[PDB]
């Protein structure tokens, strides 16, 4: 196998969020929710996809934000949409106009209450009155349903005086005076006996009896969850002293009895329940189930938290710590999409959040290791190129200082030099880049092809550093150059050009051409940098090779053999001084002779 | 020069071998400073160190520093010896007495494990020992995690033990001598015994933190599984289509385990990022389901 199936999807879903940032950093429109319900179409994903769909009627869905008044919205949509889809199909084209009442009146006369007409109704002229008045309601029509309760012809005529006030009010139809007379009346006469829809609408308006559930007409899931909406009254709830208050706790806690997962089947259906019903991390935890889809589960969680939910990974909801272990599993491969999850946790405004945003970040450059991808790199002058985090912004100095020092235990020199440059302690990268280029001087010969390495890395540095408003120390300079021009010797000798070594070598300055002058070649020597002071092993013996291999004795005038000569004495005396000092290879004295 | 630590480590094995001391306290102590020691020797270096010194000795060119792997060397010799005997007594130890001393032993037993890899122990150790009781402890593994609910107090007990014999497996596995003892001791067989894989850990304390526990278990011996697999020749080989085995039986896990986030999400990464080294290295999970 393989899968690519995800990694493709890991990717849309990467690419959506990275929108989505590119939003908010460029203060844009793009709604999070309507990408995914474009995606989510496909399939399985019938199921999420209408839980996107919820979120979405949110969107903005405040509009103040009341947890049953938005449930009970979507379900009386939903209701709506669907009964005029129903409509909207051949017939009559209805014969009337176009009303809603009208939609609803062909609902259930064309709808499933008649395969061929007939029952238990109460019907005037052809029509199901309470039917209509219960359905429209569901609709979420509750002024039409009024209207036709008005116009009615029945007679629990008081039944229609306490329908309208409950129309009136918030629809938390409260009057101090009649709800226990309502009350007293459904207990008596409408309990024991009647027409299923009258019960219902006397029911659910009244909030009659608290024991919940109607007869005969919950025919569907969703129309179960409306009804028990209906029924809860949250304000003004504390107030009063009875006990036939039914609470969004209490509604909510059913729903987990055993109904379950299992019960609440279309279980497809039951991440919906959880979010009309409130239960937003049940909800994230439920979809973080099958496959929860780890992924879709984080990004719902995304959505949720766009909404400004999430008011206080297998069973962890915090907003975090739920995006940071889903950047557990693509980080090290995918670096850059871990900073753009990483980035959503400050959609959760407030401090706190706001560090572990920040302790996340700094978390993932730590032991990523993913310095040149998350701080940045080169400055060809023209300081950094931004990182990703860059673009991100702000604390990176700091974090910068602790990757480096880290860096400098590991002893892992190179992600050392990096990080300074990024840092701009410029005096600091010379010197560790010194001490690099220093040793790999010392050492054995065979090396050094002319493209790549510490050698290469001083160049770069030097060219660039050097140039421009240099703020390193003179000292520090000097040394750097002079590795350089070792290095250059190192290039030359060998690869021929044995008469250019020598050249270059008297150049340095270090080793003692002229006469006896050895030895104020000793008289500085201790003084030399410790830098230095290691390379001079090699110095010497590059020297006494070039003079060897170019005196070789002649064939067959001018031939001043004597300098060249005096040279490899002057060096050998100096050699001589200091051998305590230097590795213990005398071994010129090999090369020396012949 | 820790030259003067090398003798303490040379009496701790005798006395280790000996298994003198009526208290497993004793040999607990015993079993900390050799971690101690065989730990110190080697300063956290990786693959690239010994490269260079290779090189350098490359050949004498002039005078070279091979002080290291000349250490490594020495120690790897006493053990041995005293090797044969020791294991003998630091195994069966294992298992009792000392949940305790478990701490200590499995520590020892994992670093000893890097140094000794290669060689010698494999031989040995093998044989016996530990592959039978290892691999029924791997079922054992499910059970005790959750046992492990109660015991978070015992836990610290066994957190220090646990990992410690996941690592070793996972240690085994990594070489080719090693995955085969494993394998043989009938990996697959207590993996599907323990009936870790064989369900979905979010059917199911704060949740977040069980999933991450789980998943983290998950990890460590998917890793194990991987590891055997590829350490063979993952092809035609045997090992190619065990592992294949593994997976289909187990699918849908691998499927799951693709998409979502926290902690939890890091530990299920690493969990996808090990399903996709199984199935790449077999033949290919996909290709095989042509």
């Amino acid at each position: 196998p393989g899968r690519s199936s995800l990694d493709n999807i890991e990717m849309a879903y990467a690419r959506q969020i990275y929108i989505y940032n590119e939003k908010i950093v460029n203060g844009h429109l793009q709604p999070n929710l309507v990408d995914l319900c474009a995606s989510v179409a496909e399939l399985d994903d019938k199921s999420i996809s209408d839980m996107w769909t919820m979120v979405k009627q949110m969107t903005d869905v405040l509009v103040r934000m009341e947890f049953v008044r938005q449930a009970l919205a979507y379900l009386e949509q939903s209701y709506k949409n669907y009964t005029l889809v129903t409509v909207f199909g051949n017939l009559h084209q209805l014969g009337g106009v176009p009303g809603t009442y009208q939609l609803v009146r062909s609902f259930l006369n064309i709808k499933l209450p008649a395969p061929l007409p007939g029952l238990q109704d109460g019907e005037v002229e052809g029509h199901p009155v309470w039917a209509l008045i219960y359905y429209c309601m569901r609709c979420g029509d509750l002024l039409a349903a009024s209207q036709v309760v008005n116009r009615a012809q029945h007679q629990l005529g008081e039944f229609k005086t306490w329908f309208q006030e409950y129309m009136n009010s918030k629809d938390r139809r409260l009057s101090p005076a009649t709800e226990n007379k309502l009350r007293l009346h459904y207990r008596r006469a409408l309990r024991n006996n009647t027409d299923p829809y009258k019960r219902a609408v006397y029911c659910i308006i009244g909030r009659c009896d608290v024991t919940d559930n109607q007869s005969e007409v919950a025919d569907k899931t969703e129309d179960y969850l409306w009804l028990k909406l209906n029924q809860v009254c949250f304000d003004d709830d504390g107030t009063s002293s009875p006990q036939d208050r039914l609470t969004l706790s209490q509604f909510q806690k059913q729903l987990l009895e055993d109904y379950g997962e299992s019960h609440f089947t279309v279980p497809f259906l039951y991440f919906q329940v959880l979010f009309l019903t409130a239960q937003f991390e049940a909800a994230v935890a439920f979809l973080f189930r099958m496959e929860r889809l780890r992924c879709h589960a984080v990004h719902v969680a995304l959505v949720l938290f766009e909404l400004k939910l999430l008011l206080k990974c297998l069973r962890r909801l915090n907003f975090v710590r739920l995006l940071m272990l889903y950047t557990r599993k693509f980080e090290s491969t995918d670096p850059r999409e871990a900073l753009q999850y990483f980035y959503f946790l400050r959609d959760e405004k407030d401090s706190q959040g706001e560090n572990m945003f920040l302790r996340c970040v700094s978390e993932l450059v730590i032991e990523s290791r993913e310095f040149d991808m998350i701080l940045g790199k080169l400055e060809n002058d023209g300081s950094r190129k931004p990182g990703v985090i860059d673009k991100f912004t702000s604390d990176t100095k700091p974090i910068i200082n602790k990757v480096a020092s880290v860096a400098e235990n590991k002893g892992l020199f190179e992600e050392a030099a990096k990080l300074y440059d990024l840092a701009k302690n410029a005096d600091k990268v010379l010197e560790l880049m010194n001490k690099l280029l220093s040793p790999v001087v010392p050492q054995i010969s065979a090396p050094q092809s002319n493209k790549e390495r510490l050698k290469n890395m001083a160049l770069s540095i030097a060219e660039r550093y050097r140039a421009q408003g240099i703020s390193a120390n003179k000292f520090v300079d000097s040394t750097f150059y002079l590795l350089l021009d070792l290095i250059t010797f190192f290039d030359e000798y060998h690869s021929g050009h044995i008469d250019r070594a020598f050249d270059i070598i008297e150049r340095l300055k270090l080793v003692p051409l002229n006469q006896e002058s050895v030895e104020e070649r000793v008289a500085a020597f201790r003084n030399f940098s410790d830098e230095i002071r290691h390379n001079l092993s090699e110095v010497l013996l590059a020297t006494m090779n070039i003079l060897f291999t170019q005196f070789k004795r002649l064939k067959g005038i001018e031939d001043r053999d004597s300098q060249l000569r005096s040279q490899a004495r002057t060096l050998i005396t100096f050699a001589g001084m200091i051998p305590y000092r230097t590795s213990g290879d005398t071994n010129a004295r090999l090369v020396q002779m012949e | 020069g820790d030259s003067s630590l090398y003798i303490i480590l040379k009496k701790l094995l005798d006395f280790i071998l000996k298994t003198g001391g009526g208290f497993q306290r004793v040999r607990t102590h015993l079993y900390g400073s050799l971690l101690y020691y065989l730990q110190i020797a080697q300063r956290p270096d990786e693959p690239d160190t010994l490269e260079a010194a290779k090189k350098t000795m490359w050949e004498r060119l002039t005078a070279p520093e091979d002080v290291f792997s000349k250490l490594q060397r020495e120690n790897i010799a006493i053990i041995e010896s005293y090797g044969a005997a020791l294991m003998e007594v630091v195994c069966r130890d294992a298992c009792d007495g000392h949940e305790i001393g478990r701490m200590l032993a499995l520590a020892l037993l994992d670093r000893i494990v890097s140094v000794d890899k290669q060689q010698q122990w494999l031989l040995y150790l093998s044989n016996s020992g530990y592959l039978k009781v290892l691999v029924d402890s791997l079922v054992e593994d499910d059970r005790t995690l959750q046992s492990l609910l109660t015991p978070q107090p015992p836990l610290l007990k066994a957190l220090y033990t646990y990992e410690s014999k996941m690592a070793f497996l996972t240690r085994v596995a990594k070489i080719q001598q090693g995955a085969l003892e494993l394998l043989r001791s009938g990996v697959i067989v207590r993996l599907a015994q323990c009936q870790v894989y064989d369900m979905r850990p979010e059917t199911d304390m704060f949740i977040p933190t069980p999933v991450d526990r789980y998943r983290q278990i998950l990890l460590p011996a998917l890793q194990l599984c991987q590891v055997i697999l590829t350490s063979s020749m993952a092809q035609h080989l045997q090992a190619a289509g065990q592992v294949l085995q593994f997976l289909i039986s187990h699918s849908d896990t691998i499927q799951a385990i693709l998409r979502c986030q926290d902690v939890s999400a890091g530990s299920l990464q690493e969990l996808a990022l090990l399903t996709g080294i199984i199935s790449k290295a077999a033949l290919p999970g996909i290709l095989s389901e042509l």
